[PDB]
């Protein structure tokens, strides 16, 4: 696409969350959900081939259903109060459907479906885009009405989400399922705290976007979405292996990466509140998935798999990626525990 | 020369290195201006 | 708001019209004018859980 | 609402006693559970039919009917026999009861044994988080 | 060193850790009232801004 | 079948080196790091250490604590005290539920 | 949490009273270990390049280690002012509701009655 | 001996759809 | 001295080390010569009964 | 400590712009010299513990383990070099600051003064320890021994963090010396005995506790040497560590929540030690001498006696060294012939007289002749647990005969009978194979002639 058109549809995709970030009213917080919407589907289908038109697709009638519940809601709420936002004494059902579709929005299972498909048939970038940027447009609206949400849908969609995203994740070789269950997991975590501490919300999906977006890079530097193509990094940049293997870690809670810490404090601050029964299966399903990011780290930093011969012509070659932001989130994402205490308040 | 495709970093990017050194020097001295007077507000805020 | 921007530059793009008894075009008085202006004038500055 | 009164009716009465009333409780709620799983199913992996689809439901909803059934009586009738009722033995007891039930339903003695275990611990912890008042999904004090 | 130092020192470190352990204890119950009353300087929850009601007079003298 | 190198042999290490030592291929540096584990290993570790640990005095009080036993043994014999009281804390201080 | 308290200026990075709390010293072990997340950045950098680790453009790792001592040092300071306000809070409210934690006389361990469980 | 290191049989196992 | 400057590198961390655990005694001084075991008068020419 | 980790922290920097040649003399020699600062924590002439700031403090329990590690770091360098001598030099490089990490680790991990700090070291040390395992292993076996070795320790410590968190949200802290003085007895509800069991699995799966163990000899017979070296000698003693350090807290229900592990310990451990009769590799005979023996270090730590507390300690220092110089003597031959099984090679006494000597004196440090530490361990473990009752004097009078069986047939098995004189590769013993033999037993004579040094808390 030329330049003018990159303007106008990146400035969109930028300009939807802002919208719905800076706005009090609930009917332009909707409009800027919309912006993201419309704005991104050209980008999913750029490629223009059977599989990113069957994302779009799907991606597109997932969103605007889910758009238009919102709307009811937005609509509903006007009818009780006559007012543009929702307040302490707005109707039950009326949050419950928002929290739904908002859920629908973002993934969190169990209307979680679209989202390994969507990012398998698109391009890496746009996965990039897709589980990171857009998840802040609806879970800035969540963040504004955490006093109202009713907990008991919360904690049902968290460890739903945990469990799903867990044990959908386990069974992948696909790189880029690997990380939309990635996101449905973290998603779970999120909004488990959400009604709670929303700014453990904050520092769960900040830590988890600074460590999914060197993750994407880093497969983006050699267009690699099997388990089997990030096999051959040994052979391909070697130098990718030792951030690879600890970003993964990190993705996994593992000790002592920064990674932990979101886990850690959101199970120390649910059992402020007693919330010990969902805390501890949400921290033995969260073993689950350093499982399988163990397996790939198997795959890659601690074996090597057989490599072909033209990847011989491949090292004669010289790279100009990846770029100093990747080394700056590799770094940030995985060695700034000992900044806890700076991160949480 | 050795390649037969020249180097983009053939030779330094001067620009670059005067100007990555030259935001180098101003943040330290902005530094360390800033926190003196901070120590000085800091002090004639509290009576020391 | 998430980013309270409108407050901070001090305009105004949505704020002006979130409830009943805003200002309305020509000075025409919304229906229950009275009655809204009187809650929200209640709950002002004691915060959401006093004022419920 | 009604239903709600229902499923309270099951911790009126010490355990042990009025033991019909807790298993026709725990039947209803097997039931419910099976409904709720054979819609996913049919709805996410469908059959090749109608009247298959319908025996998949059915097949489904008395199967998971036969453990809350199972699970309902042997802890109300270990829980009186041995005239303990505040004792979480008695619900690992039905509990297990329970997963025998979903192995004998499903040719599978693998089952058995993991639902025995499985689901013999989660009904043990089930009776120890109401002696103790613990919350499934409690509401913000902090 | 003599005992002195090790023992005193262990003195000023119990103190430490003690004070810090009834700060949690007291930011638990704080946290837990002013949540629950609305009466405190946290958990302050939005209410219309009252700044944006129309005071003039109106079409109808009924408001 | 796919393309892979063969196994490498069974080298004898002393064949090139009768006096390797067991660290390195290069004689030159094999010799001084056998050297230096013997030092720091043994005649700095082993020694020093072991005499730093031999005249660490009164080690957790076992030494005071006799020379203190032997002055209360004395004095509660010659003042007709018991050696050793059967209550530690005096029964004056302890209020007991009534 | 303490999002609406009272005078809370909307997205105002270092308030104004803040000035009234201690600087962050510049060799705080938090922005020494700044300083050296920095320089491993630059080291990492010149790794994903293939270009010698310590001895490739030392203007870029200085301006790494630069930037995170900077940025941390005002970030430090940051964090300082917000949990100065949250004890700031947590006081005057200990203050204003006295009835609500009370203080306590605790028994001495003469008055007090452990259960003794022998090791047998 | 000499390290075990994947074939082609094992990395096969990753070829899948599915693992 | 560009290939055996490195054993300054272990040394300076043990001096390194030495003085972070003097500063760590500089911090925790609130009970010096006051615990109800060790708390007696000064001697002449003393300031401080341990540093 | 921060005199102890900060020259430790720069044995990174010094691996890595050491030169090529250079690198494994100058580590192993400032690795010897960090271990003799080590020392320092035992001029301990007082009853108070050293409490050094807010973050770090040593007792009596805590030094000899922080001790050995330090002084482990060289020996697993030196055991390491002549099976990575193939490698490039960034794979050399980066085996070393493996090691490292995993010494800065363990110091840190032993002078904790809180608990959750203690949790986090004790998660850490996965990390460094999964990659040797896995990376420099040697059979494809390595794979499912790092997710058996990952994931025995996740579960159990998921429960750990949990219950770790309670006991903040409830005291308002972790500090280790004010629940030692503020520690309230606890009720004996339902809710506690699960408590109880949060604390204590994941230190009883480190152990380990039988049932509870096949990662332990799967993680040994496919680790590298050092991999089996830290393995056997601290990483096990962190379970140990952590229960004695938790175990305060939890009074009264150690009187009777403990009877379930007593009783796995005691008929635990004859299981694994009549294994070894019939076990036919050798690495993974020693394994399983490795379970038997921290079966009595839980049943004694589970009583809470002086003398079981006495003997435990004892036994985790006897422990450390000895299973650590069997290791060695076993990748000694393995290095040779590249084969595990025992009876392989046989009469090696015939050409290696001088190793058949240690290989005589290990056996006897692990059937605990006298004088040496391993039975004053043994002694006071059996002397605390019959006063405990009368008739576990049965079970470790059972295991007293089978250890001593499997440890003079490994010793008959391998090095007397006929040679196998087929194995012509069988060449003279390295200096440095040597070397890293009289450094195991050496230490181990002279804590014989001064064992206050290892008595732990009670003695
Ligand atoms: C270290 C510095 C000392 C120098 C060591 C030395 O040069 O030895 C050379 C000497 C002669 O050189 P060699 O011809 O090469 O001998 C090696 C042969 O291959 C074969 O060597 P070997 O078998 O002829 O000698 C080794 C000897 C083991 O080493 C000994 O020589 C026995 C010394 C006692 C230990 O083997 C045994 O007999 C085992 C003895 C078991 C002792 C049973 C009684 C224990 C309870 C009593 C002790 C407690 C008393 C407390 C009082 C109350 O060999 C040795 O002594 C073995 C070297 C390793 C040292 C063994 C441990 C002692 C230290
Ligand atoms: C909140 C932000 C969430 C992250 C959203 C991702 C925004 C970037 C969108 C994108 O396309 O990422 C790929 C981007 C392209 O750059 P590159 O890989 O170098 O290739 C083309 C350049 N010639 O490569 C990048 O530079 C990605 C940098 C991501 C910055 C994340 C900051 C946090
Ligand atoms: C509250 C959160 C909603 C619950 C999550 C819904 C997940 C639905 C799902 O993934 O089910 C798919 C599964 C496939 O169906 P199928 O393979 O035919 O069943 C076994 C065949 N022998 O269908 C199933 O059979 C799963 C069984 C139902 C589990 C979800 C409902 C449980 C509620 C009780
Ligand atoms: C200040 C601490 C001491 C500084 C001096 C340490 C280095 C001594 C010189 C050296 O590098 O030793 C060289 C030796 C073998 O290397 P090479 O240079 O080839 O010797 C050829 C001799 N024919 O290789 C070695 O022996 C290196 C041994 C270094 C051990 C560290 C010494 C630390 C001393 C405590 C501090
Ligand atoms: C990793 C395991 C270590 C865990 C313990 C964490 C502490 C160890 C890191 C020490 C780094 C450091 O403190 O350097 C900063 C130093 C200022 O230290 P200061 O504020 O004066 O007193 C603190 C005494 N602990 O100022 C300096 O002198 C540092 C400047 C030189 C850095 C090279
Ligand atoms: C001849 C041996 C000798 O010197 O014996 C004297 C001394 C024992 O005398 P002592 O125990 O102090 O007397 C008390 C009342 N009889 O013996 C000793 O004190 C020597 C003690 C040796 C201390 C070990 C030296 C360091 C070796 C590296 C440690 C590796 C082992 C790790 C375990 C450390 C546990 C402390
Ligand atoms: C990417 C963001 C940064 C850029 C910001 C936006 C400003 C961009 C300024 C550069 C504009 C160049 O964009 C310009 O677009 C026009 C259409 O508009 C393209 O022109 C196109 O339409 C013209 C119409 O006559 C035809 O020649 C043909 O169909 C096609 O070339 C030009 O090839 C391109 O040069
Ligand atoms: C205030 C406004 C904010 C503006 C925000 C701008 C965000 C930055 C957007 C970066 C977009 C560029 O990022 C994207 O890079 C990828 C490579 O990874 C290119 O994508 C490429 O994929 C593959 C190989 O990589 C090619 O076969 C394909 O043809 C090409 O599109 C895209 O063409 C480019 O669009
Ligand atoms: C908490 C402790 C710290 C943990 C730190 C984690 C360290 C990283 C562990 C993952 C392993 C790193 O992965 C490791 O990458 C290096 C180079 O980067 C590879 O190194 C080897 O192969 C590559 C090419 O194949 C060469 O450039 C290199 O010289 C060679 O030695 C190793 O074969 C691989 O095992
Ligand atoms: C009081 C305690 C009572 C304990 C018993 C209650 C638990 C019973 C568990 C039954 C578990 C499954 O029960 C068992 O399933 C197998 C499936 O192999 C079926 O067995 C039948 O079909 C299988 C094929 O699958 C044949 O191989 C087998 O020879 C045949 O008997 C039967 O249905 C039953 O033998
Ligand atoms: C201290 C050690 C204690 C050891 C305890 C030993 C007691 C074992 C009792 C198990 C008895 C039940 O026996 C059970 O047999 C079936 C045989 O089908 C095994 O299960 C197997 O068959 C089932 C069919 O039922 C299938 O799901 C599957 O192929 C497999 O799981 C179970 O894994 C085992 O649990
Ligand atoms: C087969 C293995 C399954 C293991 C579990 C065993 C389940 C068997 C027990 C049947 C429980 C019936 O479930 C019943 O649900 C109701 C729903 O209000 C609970 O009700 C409880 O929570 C509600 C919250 O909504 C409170 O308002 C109410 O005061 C309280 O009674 C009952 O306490 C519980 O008894
Ligand atoms: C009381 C608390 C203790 C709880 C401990 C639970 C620990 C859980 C460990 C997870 C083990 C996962 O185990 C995983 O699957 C099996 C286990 O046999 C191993 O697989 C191995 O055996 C299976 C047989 O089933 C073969 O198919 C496979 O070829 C072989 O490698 C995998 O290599 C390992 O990755
Ligand atoms: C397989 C994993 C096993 C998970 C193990 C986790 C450790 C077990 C922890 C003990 C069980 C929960 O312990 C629980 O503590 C909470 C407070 O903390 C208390 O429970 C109660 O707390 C407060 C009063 O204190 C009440 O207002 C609340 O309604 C109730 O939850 C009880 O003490 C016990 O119900």
């Amino acid at each position: 696409m030329n330049p003018i058109t990159l303007a106008i549809i990146y400035f969109t995709i930028f300009l939807g969350p802002v919208i719905t970030m800076s706005s009090t009213n609930l009917m332009l917080m909707w409009v800027g959900l919309e912006f993201s919407l419309l704005a991104i589907i050209p980008m999913l289908i750029n490629k223009k081939n059977p599989r990113s038109t069957e994302a779009a697709t799907k991606y597109f009638v997932t969103q605007a259903t889910a758009s238009m519940i919102i709307l009811l809601a937005i609509v509903l709420n006007y009818k009780q109060l006559g007012t543009w936002m929702f307040q302490q004494q707005t109707n039950g059902l009326i949050l419950n459907m928002t929290l739904m579709a908002l859920s629908m929005k973002l993934g969190l299972a169990p209307f979680h479906f679209w989202l390994p498909e969507v990012t398998q048939g698109i391009p890496l970038h746009m996965g990039l885009i897709l589980l990171t940027w857009q998840k802040i447009a609806p879970l800035s609206i969540l963040i504004q009405i955490y006093p109202l949400l009713n907990s008991t849908i919360i904690l049902m969609l968290a460890i739903t989400s945990i469990f799903m995203g867990a044990w959908g994740g386990l069974n992948q070789t696909q790189m880029r399922k690997i990380m939309a269950y990635s996101s449905i997991a973290h998603m779970g975590w999120m909004l488990a705290i959400l009604p709670y501490n929303p700014s453990l919300t904050l520092l769960n999906l900040m830590i988890y976007i600074i460590l999914t977006a060197p993750m994407f890079m880093a497969l983006m530097l050699n267009n690699s979405m099997t388990i089997n193509s990030i096999s051959l990094l040994w052979n391909k940049t070697p130098a990718m292996l030792t951030m690879i293997s600890l970003m993964l870690l990190s993705l996994g809670g593992l000790p002592p990466l920064t990674g932990f810490l979101p886990k850690w404090i959101i199970i120390t601050e649910l059992m402020k509140n007693n919330c010990l029964i969902m805390a501890t299966l949400m921290a033995m399903m969260a073993l689950l998935n350093l499982f399988f990011y163990t397996r790939l780290i198997y795959s890659t930093s601690l074996t090597m798999f057989p490599t072909n011969n033209n990847s011989k012509m491949m090292t004669h070659q010289t790279k100009t990626k990846p770029n100093l932001m990747f080394s700056t989130l590799a770094i940030m994402s995985t060695m700034t525990l000992p900044l806890a205490p700076q991160l949480i308040t | 020369k050795f390649y037969v495709r020249e180097p983009v970093n053939a030779k330094p990017n001067w620009l670059a290195v005067g100007l990555s050194v030259g935001a180098s020097v101003f943040m330290w001295i902005y530094l360390i201006q800033t926190h003196n007077e901070d120590v000085l507000e800091y002090k004639r805020r509290n009576g020391l | 708001p998430f980013l309270d921007i409108q407050k901070k530059l001090g305009i105004s793009l949505d704020r002006h019209f979130m409830f009943l008894s805003a200002e309305q075009p020509y000075k025409n008085a919304a229906r229950c004018h009275a009655f809204e202006k009187e809650w929200i004038e209640c709950a002002h500055g004691i915060g959401g859980t006093r004022a419920k | 609402a009604m239903v709600k009164r229902f499923f309270e009716s099951y911790h009126e009465v010490p355990d042990g006693t009025q033991c019909h009333r807790k298993t026709y409780i725990t039947t209803a709620l097997g039931g419910i559970c099976g409904i709720i799983g054979s819609a996913y199913s049919v709805s996410l992996n469908p059959a090749d039919s109608t009247l298959e689809a319908v025996a998949r439901v059915g097949r489904y909803t008395f199967t998971a009917a036969a453990i809350g059934a199972m699970f309902g009586l042997t802890t109300c009738v270990s829980a009186q026999v041995r005239e303990k009722p505040d004792d979480p033995l008695n619900y690992f007891i039905g509990g297990c009861a329970g997963g025998l039930t979903l192995g004998a339903r499903t040719h599978s003695y693998g089952t058995a044994a993991m639902g025995c275990v499985y689901m013999g611990t989660a009904a043990a912890l089930f009776k120890i988080g109401k002696l103790e008042g613990w919350e499934l999904f409690p509401t913000p004090k902090v | 060193d003599g005992p002195e130092k090790n023992y005193e020192k262990t003195l000023a470190i119990l103190q430490i850790e003690s004070e810090k352990a009834e700060l949690r204890l007291k930011e638990q119950e704080v946290r837990r009232l002013m949540r629950a009353r609305g009466d405190g300087p946290w958990y302050q929850f939005p209410t219309p801004e009252k700044e944006f009601i129309d005071h003039s007079p109106k079409a109808t003298p009924d408001n | 079948q796919w393309q892979e190198d063969p196994e490498p042999e069974d080298e004898n290490v002393y064949a090139k080196n009768p006096d390797f030592h067991g660290y390195d291929s290069d004689p030159v540096v094999d010799v001084w790091n056998m050297r230096a584990v013997f030092f720091f290993g043994f005649s700095i570790v082993l020694v020093f250490g072991t005499t730093f640990v031999a005249y660490v005095p009164d080690y957790r009080m076992q030494e005071w604590a006799r020379r203190e036993a032997e002055r209360l043994v004395k004095y509660r014999e010659v003042n007709g005290l018991p050696i050793m009281e059967s209550n530690y804390f005096d029964p004056s201080k302890i209020q007991l539920p009534e | 949490m303490m999002n609406g308290r009272p005078g809370h200026e909307p997205l105002k990075f270092l308030p104004d009273e803040a000035r009234s709390l201690p600087p962050p010293k510049l060799n705080d072990p938090r922005l020494v270990y700044m300083g050296l997340l920095g320089y491993c950045t630059g080291l990492m950098d010149n790794m994903l390049r293939m270009r010698p680790v310590m001895r490739a453009g030392l203007h870029r790792q200085l301006l790494f280690v630069t930037s995170f001592v900077f940025a941390g040092y005002f970030y430090l300071k940051r964090q300082n002012y917000l949990y100065a306000v949250k004890d700031h809070d947590m006081f005057g409210y200990i203050k204003l509701h006295p009835e609500d934690f009370p203080e306590k006389e605790k028994k001495t361990y003469a008055e007090i009655l452990e259960p003794f469980h022998p090791v047998r | 001996a000499r390290q075990w290191q994947p074939d082609i049989e094992w990395a096969e196992q990753f070829s899948g759809a599915v693992m | 001295l560009r290939e055996h400057w490195v054993h300054i590198l272990v040394p300076a961390g043990f001096v390194f080390g030495c003085y972070l655990d003097r500063k760590d005694d500089e911090k925790l001084t609130a009970f010096r010569n006051k615990s109800m075991l060790f708390q007696r008068e000064l001697r002449p020419n003393e300031e401080v009964t341990w540093k | 400590m921060l005199k102890i980790i900060l020259p430790s922290l720069m044995l990174l920097p010094l691996t890595w712009l050491s030169s090529p040649k250079k690198t494994w003399t100058n580590v192993t020699s400032y690795s010897f010299l960090i271990s003799l600062t080590s020392l320092t924590l035992l001029w301990q002439t007082d009853e108070n513990y050293k409490n050094f700031s807010n973050m770090f403090s040593s007792d009596p329990l805590s030094t000899p383990l922080i001790i050995l590690t330090a002084w482990l770091l060289p020996l697993m360098l030196m055991a390491s070099q002549n099976h990575l001598k193939k490698d490039n030099n960034v794979l050399q490089k980066l085996y070393i600051s493996m090691l490292i990490s995993l010494q800065i680790l363990l110091i840190m991990t032993f002078s904790a003064t809180e608990l959750i700090m203690f949790y986090i070291l004790f998660e850490a040390t996965l990390i460094p320890t999964l990659i040797i395992i896995t990376r420099w292993g040697n059979q494809t076996e390595r794979l499912n021994a790092g997710i058996y070795f990952l994931f025995y320790t996740l579960i159990g410590s998921i429960p750990l963090l949990i219950a770790l968190i309670l006991i903040q949200n409830h005291v308002g802290t972790l500090n280790l010396m004010i629940l030692s003085f503020t520690t309230h007895t606890l009720d004996a509800s339902w809710s506690n005995n699960l408590l109880w069991l949060a604390c204590m699995m994941a230190f009883l799966i480190k152990m380990p506790l039988y049932g509870v163990h096949l990662w332990l000899p799967k993680a040994h017979v496919e680790a590298p040497i050092a991999g089996s070296m830290i393995l056997a000698a601290i990483l096990l003693k962190l379970g140990s560590y952590g229960m004695i350090r938790i175990s305060i807290i939890l009074d009264p229900l150690t009187k009777y929540m403990a009877y379930p592990f007593i009783l796995l310990s005691l008929w635990g451990m004859i299981m694994t030690s009549s294994i070894c009769l019939r076990q036919t590799d050798l690495k993974s005979l020693i394994a399983y001498s490795s379970v038997s023996h921290m079966a009595l270090v839980i049943a004694s730590i589970m009583i809470q006696t002086p003398w079981s507390f006495m003997g435990a300690t004892m036994l985790m220092i006897a422990h450390g060294l000895t299973s650590s110089l069997l290791f060695c003597l076993a990748n000694s031959n393995y290095e040779r012939i590249h084969s595990r099984t025992m009876i392989m090679a046989r009469g090696l006494q015939m050409v290696f007289p001088l190793m058949a000597t240690w290989w005589l004196m290990a056996s006897l440090a692990n059937l605990a002749l006298p004088p040496s530490i391993n039975l004053m361990g043994e002694l006071f473990i059996t002397m605390s647990l019959f006063s405990w009752s009368n008739f576990t004097i049965i079970l470790m009078g059972i295991n007293i005969i089978i250890t001593g069986m499997y440890s003079m047939y490994m010793i008959i098995t391998t090095q007397r009978g006929k040679l196998t004189n087929h194995m012509i590769n069988l060449q003279p013993s390295h200096t440095r194979e040597l070397t890293l033999m009289a450094l195991h037993m050496i230490p181990l004579i002279l804590l014989t002639t001064s064992p206050k040094l290892i008595t732990g808390l009670t003695m």
